[PDB]
């Protein structure tokens, strides 16, 4: 007894001195569990033998995997030892007493949450740690992919460690303050993934937990249903409305947003967002949740863009893809070229925590180019129009644009056939330009980035037609002013697009646009040339 | 210094030689331009001129980049360049001097037509800076530069003499087809040719295009698509073969209105 108790505080008393040797703190605390028996000296002990080695490798860039290999067997254990013990450790509820022996300590405090809530904290340690390596790794190793091997395993003490929660807690208030962060934790770890994936995570973590069940959704009945996944987010992002942290009720917001924009139709994930209402709220409650509210709005903004929606995807991304230095607010930049920069370290913590790690890294060729094509598809015809004489409804002055970069591939001293992204994509407006949509198309799927989503094929096919039609007006807007007549049967068959096509968009563009053009329904033909803007102007200066 | 001056500008000079070529066989342009800029500028600063492999090898890549770019002109004074300097070459077969000459006259006929005025100020005229041009020496005085020059007309393919004929020796519309369709048999069997079918195609119906507006200024276009339409590698689309016009005619070449009601193309010149 005593001399457990006495061993145990002099360490702890000697840890709180300057000079120490971590490895031997370690070493001794591990050489005198070996000597325990009792199941208060154990789990004492495991108490500050957890932090006493995150304290130990806490100054490095991180702990290296084998120590944090290891720091998981630790939580593991005392997570096994007070499974086994069956919260009848506390001799139960009428008679809290720790007291065996608590005169030796004499620092004891009354809690559930005070003692057995540091738990948590342990666990999301070993997160966080983990974390601070997958930055810290080469992106392309295979290092890299060893360690997301772990993440699993991080989930797993997430999940087992909310159930020991459910199983102790008696009192709602607390066992909702203790399940706000893991919940979060838990989602964070899942939203990103695909359905499969993350019921692949979930089948693993309920796989490696036994006869101990509590939980609100019950999945352990459940686990094989498709209704499982939708109703766990779903489940957790409406348990987290209830706590009074707005960054985290934002944080939940968010992370429904961007699972259900990829796994499900984005007319809801759009309902989500203008029901939310976040906005003044998200400018003020600093940097990463605005790398998440910059990760759904892309996120929606792709999946409306999968959706062949042109004019709502680029209403949706304008104000992000104006950004300069939009790799940067999306939170992902290479960890080491920030690392010299934030140097010295103490503070370097709040910019390098802002980053992203690779495997929830949205390519940026992809978002790029999916607004270029938008941009392209708007401002093409209305550009066409405006230079080539006829300007009604042109107003747009248009901000790091396609258009003005337009102007500066046009001012180059050498034009290469295209092999940066924007140049297939310039290619394409040229050719779209000059009337040859076959080659725009071409052009177009040379682009690798189309690779990245799982329909393109579809996509693929959705754009030859957005693109047909968008040409089509484009041609008839630059060449109407050498033509006097023209043939809706030809100009059909020679644009692959179908009549009733042609003769709507021609002419609902004339008359959206004012155009002196005369078309017969009847021999289907078009008429044009009487003019104009200045002979508008002649007869005002005639009549007055 | 002086030494280790001259030895370092020589490294530099040709570690960009070697970073034009291996870009150029890597089929990376801007690499290429940017790096050709820095070899300009670079023997002009440098006292040492280059070996002549090397510039050889130089013009041997030039070619290639001003062909993608968009200019013949550049294009053919590289490939001249390089012709001076493979005559001073121990290994010389008749059949390559042969080849070489050909494919500068093809090029020379190639190049799109300068007689009309351009508006405004070309970029391009900066990369002249480049082959030591001032200015562009339009299309005429490459034919002059190449048949003045002994060599290059004497090793030329007596097909492509005989197309210079078709071309440019009183050319007539109806038998310039006919013309044509004979000499494109003979022609087409020769490895040169596989490149130039467009841009020579683009010049031939343009010159079509003219000779149509000036002989017949009213037409219907069934009428019209007969003179435009050429022999088989030239052969278009009848669509492609208006655009081939439209095109002319946004060049402001010939100034034309078209009623397609009664199939109609009306040439006017009120001057």
């Amino acid at each position: 007894q005593e001399d457990f108790f006495t061993r145990l505080q002099t360490i702890i008393d000697s840890r709180g001195k300057k000079t120490v040797n971590q490895q031997s703190l370690i070493s001794t605390l591990e050489e005198l569990l070996t000597v325990a028996e009792k199941p208060y000296e154990f789990i004492m002990a495991y108490l500050t033998l957890i932090p006493s080695r995150f304290d130990a490798s806490a100054n490095l860039s991180y702990q290296p995997i084998d120590q944090w290999k290891s720091s998981f067997n630790d939580i593991s254990k005392l997570l096994s030892i007070l499974d086994q013990t069956i919260d009848t450790y506390q001799v139960n509820e009428f008679a809290d007493p720790i007291d065996f022996i608590e005169d030796e300590p004499k620092e004891d405090s009354d809690g559930v949450k005070r003692i057995l809530g540091s738990i948590f904290s342990f666990v999301e340690r070993l997160d966080d740690e983990f974390m601070k390596s997958l930055l810290n790794i080469d992106p392309h190793s295979s290092d890299y992919l060893i360690r997301l091997r772990d993440e699993q395993s991080i989930y797993n003490l997430i999940l087992r460690t909310q159930l020991y929660f459910e199983a102790t807690l008696k009192d709602e208030h607390d066992l909702e303050r203790a399940l706000t962060r893991p919940f979060v934790k838990r989602l964070d770890h899942i939203y990103y993934k695909s359905e499969n994936l993350i019921k692949i995570m979930e089948t693993a973590a309920w796989n490696i937990i036994p006869a101990q069940f509590k939980s609100k959704f019950t999945s352990k009945d459940q686990l094989d249903s498709a209704d499982y996944v939708d109703n766990l987010i779903d489940g957790l992002s409406t348990i987290l409305s209830k706590q009074n942290n707005i960054a985290v009720q934002k944080r939940a917001i968010l992370y429904n947003i961007y699972y259900t924009a990829l796994n499900k139709d984005f007319q809801t994930a759009k309902d989500m967002l203008l029901t939310s209402q976040v906005q003044t709220n998200i400018n003020q409650f600093d940097s990463s949740l605005q790398i998440l509210f910059n990760r759904v709005v892309v996120q929606l903004g792709l999946s409306a863009f999968k959706l062949c929606l042109i004019e709502e995807c680029h209403q949706i991304l304008n104000d992000l893809l104006s950004s300069s230095h939009l790799r940067e607010i999306l939170g992902q930049q290479s960890l080491h070229r920030i690392s010299l920069n934030s140097s010295n370290n103490a503070s370097a913590d709040e910019r390098a925590r802002q980053c992203l790690p690779y495997h929830q890294h949205i390519n940026l060729d992809l978002i790029d180019v999916v607004f270029l094509t938008c941009s392209l598809l708007i401002e093409i015809p209305r550009m066409t129009a405006f230079y080539s004489g006829i300007k009604v409804k042109r107003i747009p002055y248009s901000p790091k644009s396609i258009r003005r970069s337009l102007e500066h591939y046009d001012k180059l001293s050498f034009q290469g056939p295209p092999e940066t992204l924007r140049d297939y994509v310039l290619f394409a407006a040229k050719s779209m330009q000059k009337g040859n949509w076959r080659d725009s198309v071409k052009y177009l799927r040379e682009i690798k980035s189309w690779a990245l989503l799982p329909n393109m094929e579809t996509v693929l096919n959705s754009l030859t037609e957005r693109v047909q039609v968008e040409s089509l007006k484009t041609y008839f807007f630059s060449f109407k002013r050498f033509y006097s007549s023209f043939s809706v049967a030809k100009l059909a068959e020679l644009f692959d697009l179908p009549e009733n096509k042609v003769v709507e968009v021609l002419q609902s563009v004339i008359a959206e646009l004012e155009i002196p053009a005369k078309l017969n329904d009847e021999k289907t033909i078009f008429v044009v040339e009487k003019g104009d803007e200045i002979t508008k102007l002649e007869e005002a200066m005639v009549k007055l | 210094v002086d030494l280790s001056d001259a030895d370092t500008l020589q490294r530099y000079l040709d570690q960009r030689f070697q970073q034009v070529d291996v870009s150029v066989k890597l089929e990376l342009w801007h690499e290429a331009y940017r790096s050709i800029e820095d070899v300009f500028h670079l023997m002009k600063i440098s006292k040492r001129a280059p070996k002549p492999s090397t510039l050889a090898n130089y013009y041997e890549n030039l070619v290639k980049v001003f062909f993608v770019s968009g200019d013949p002109l550049l294009h053919t004074t590289a490939w001249k360049k390089f012709y001076k300097l493979y005559s001073t070459n121990p290994r010389a077969t008749e059949e390559e001097f042969k080849t070489y000459s050909s494919t500068i006259f093809l090029s020379a006929i190639s190049t799109q037509l300068d007689e009309i005025p351009s508006i405004g100020y070309d970029p391009h005229l900066r990369m002249y800076r480049l082959l030591n041009l001032d200015a562009k020496p339009t299309r005429k005085e490459m034919l002059q530069s190449i048949i003045e020059d002994e060599s290059i007309y004497g090793k030329v393919d007596e097909e492509l003499k005989e197309l210079y004929d078709i071309i440019e020796v009183n050319f007539d519309v109806d038998t310039v087809k006919q013309q044509l369709e004979n000499l494109l048999v003979k022609l087409s069997s020769k490895t040169y040719f596989s490149q130039y079918i467009a841009p020579l195609r683009d010049v031939i119906m343009r010159r079509v295009f003219v000779a149509a507006s000036q002989k017949f200024t009213t037409v219907s276009q069934s009428e019209l698509y007969k003179l435009a339409t050429l022999p088989a590698p030239l052969d278009l689309s009848a669509w492609d073969i208006e655009k081939s016009l439209l095109q002319a005619a946004v060049e402001d070449y010939v100034s034309i209105t078209i009623d397609h009601e009664s199939a109609k193309v009306t040439f006017a010149k009120d001057p």
